[PDB]
């Protein structure tokens, strides 16, 4: 059982773009971001416009609407700051835009400096809490760069990331764990996943598993059982159609989880209810699961009106509801409902580990 | 020390405040002239 809720579109700017990734209000409930694409034909209208929409209000418009000049690459929320919104650029440039000024561009610009990005930053990510953040982009080319929302003119702490051997790490959608102890894994290209740290010499890139060969597109990591796993396990998606479950020791851990009939194109699993991971496909598929009740079948799955290529999906923060992007400019919002998250639910840790043990 | 320099973004936005307040002073004041 999927419950469909209502539906946020509007063609004033969401005419044949591709929907790019989304966040939910990291600090407001239910009002989410959705970075787009551009859209060629229509060159007059601005590369990357950011969309947001509040569904705690229930109405149809996009609530605020926001464009740089480039292909908005990668959008999410800002940390502590109940009236920014940050933002990943096609060309490198990094953006923050503004709701309160009423400036239909962003106000502070990262440079195309060799100190910032010149490649597309596909996932920028704040850390932290309100001393204890920061802005990390991780842009295509192998970089990170820790910038405060004051200053931006210059990277606060910025250092490449690449392996023993001196070759770029092509990253894709990093992620940091519960609790930013600075070991964020690593989308790559394709394979090579990676765990990277933070602080200290040894900071950058940890080691390389592979257990896929499909060029990746995400990753994602989570949260407690009702403070019973440690839960560290991370999944990402691939270009293989396949998901692999990962470890931070193992090196081609966990079955690879794979839907067939579809290129897998994101995973996010809420941290409510342990495990609940949504991947996406090139066909018009929500197929959704849990590892505690299924084995390798989607549980409470939907497929979409149409065949669109789902391009990104997020779990609504601390609830149920499910943020869903497309490759065409369409944003669609399900719900589990009935998939409530289950009391002492350690089924799941008992499970992967049985399967963990052949 | 970054450490330290977190915690005060409330209380200097309000010494902005006053700051912009009084700059605003300083042109409405000076826009009146010599002269007069």
């Amino acid at each position: 059982k999927l419950s469909l809720n209502r539906q946020f579109f509007d063609e004033r700017w969401s005419k044949h773009r591709v929907v790019s990734c989304l966040d939910w209000s990291s600090q407001y409930p239910e009002l989410l971001v959705a970075s787009y694409n551009n859209n060629e034909d229509a060159p007059h209208e601005p590369d990357g416009v950011a969309l947001v929409w509040n569904m705690k209000y229930k109405k149809t418009t996009p609530e605020y609407v926001f464009h740089c000049q480039s292909a908005v690459m990668s959008a999410t929320f800002a940390k502590f700051h109940p009236n920014l919104v940050v933002g990943g650029t096609y060309s490198g440039q990094i953006v923050l835009w503004d709701n309160r000024s009423n400036k239909r561009t962003p106000v502070q610009r990262t440079p195309l400096s060799a100190a910032a990005h010149t490649h597309p930053v596909y996932c920028v990510n704040v850390v932290g809490t309100q001393n204890a953040h920061n802005l990390i982009s991780i842009s295509t080319d192998g970089k990170i760069c820790s910038w405060s929302l004051d200053m931006l003119s210059h990277p606060q702490d910025s250092m490449e990331l690449v392996h023993k051997q001196s070759k770029a790490v092509a990253v894709t959608s990093m992620s940091f764990p519960v609790g930013d102890v600075n070991n964020f894994v690593v989308g790559s290209e394709e394979g090579s996943v990676y765990t990277a740290c933070r602080h200290g010499s040894k900071a950058g890139i940890s080691e390389m598993f592979e257990g896929h060969q499909g060029p990746i597109t995400g990753i994602h990591c989570h949260a407690a059982v009702g403070a019973v796993d440690f839960s560290h396990l991370f999944v990402t998606s691939s270009f293989d159609w396949t998901v692999k479950l990962w470890s931070t020791k193992n090196n081609k851990p966990l079955y690879s989880f794979e839907d067939n009939a579809g290129y897998v194109y994101d995973v996010m699993w809420s941290p409510t209810h342990p495990a609940l991971f949504a991947c996406v496909d090139g066909m018009g598929r929500l197929d959704l699961w849990n590892l505690n009740n299924d084995t390798e079948v989607p549980t409470a799955s939907i497929s979409v009106e149409g065949n669109p290529a789902l391009n990104r999906v997020r779990w609504t923060h601390s609830g149920r509801e499910i943020a869903v992007g497309d490759s065409e400019g369409q944003i669609v919002i399900y719900d589990v409902g009935e998939q409530i998250a289950v009391p002492r639910n350690d089924e799941w840790a008992r499970f992967g580990r049985t399967l963990a043990e052949i | 020390r970054p450490h330290i320099r977190g915690a005060i973004r409330e209380y200097q936005t309000q010494l902005i405040q006053r700051v912009k307040d009084d700059i605003e002073s300083l042109h409405d004041k000076f826009k009146v002239q010599y002269p007069q």
